[PDB]
């Protein structure tokens, strides 16, 4: 039911947003690879999880990403209902 | 507005860090 138009951007959406965490860690008052697993984990409802953002602002980026997980997969499994 | 909210809060800790 999901067209390839949305697939490409959402697939690349996680990659371009995970890097901002380590970028934000530069001026904080955990390598880049060790921080990217978090975002892909959030969406996939996975059981693998370790390491959390340390800076206060980095949590906000992780915070807003949490809401994106709930809206997509739940609504995606609502279109199939019809 | 996510990063826009992040960048404006990015300098918020800079104020505490620099003062």
């Amino acid at each position: 039911p999901f067209q390839s138009t949305l697939w490409l951007l959402v697939g690349l959406s996680v990659h371009v947003v995970a890097v901002m965490l380590y970028l934000l860690d530069r001026f904080s008052p955990l390598t880049l690879s060790s921080a990217m697993w978090f975002s892909w984990g959030v969406l996939l409802n996975s059981g693998i999880g370790e390491g959390a953002p340390r800076s206060f602002s980095a949590r906000i980026l992780g915070m807003v990403w949490a809401g994106f997980a709930m809206i997509i997969v739940a609504s995606y499994t609502a279109n199939l209902a019809a | 507005a996510a990063m826009a909210l992040s960048l404006i809060t990015f300098i918020s800790e800079h104020l505490f860090y620099w003062q």
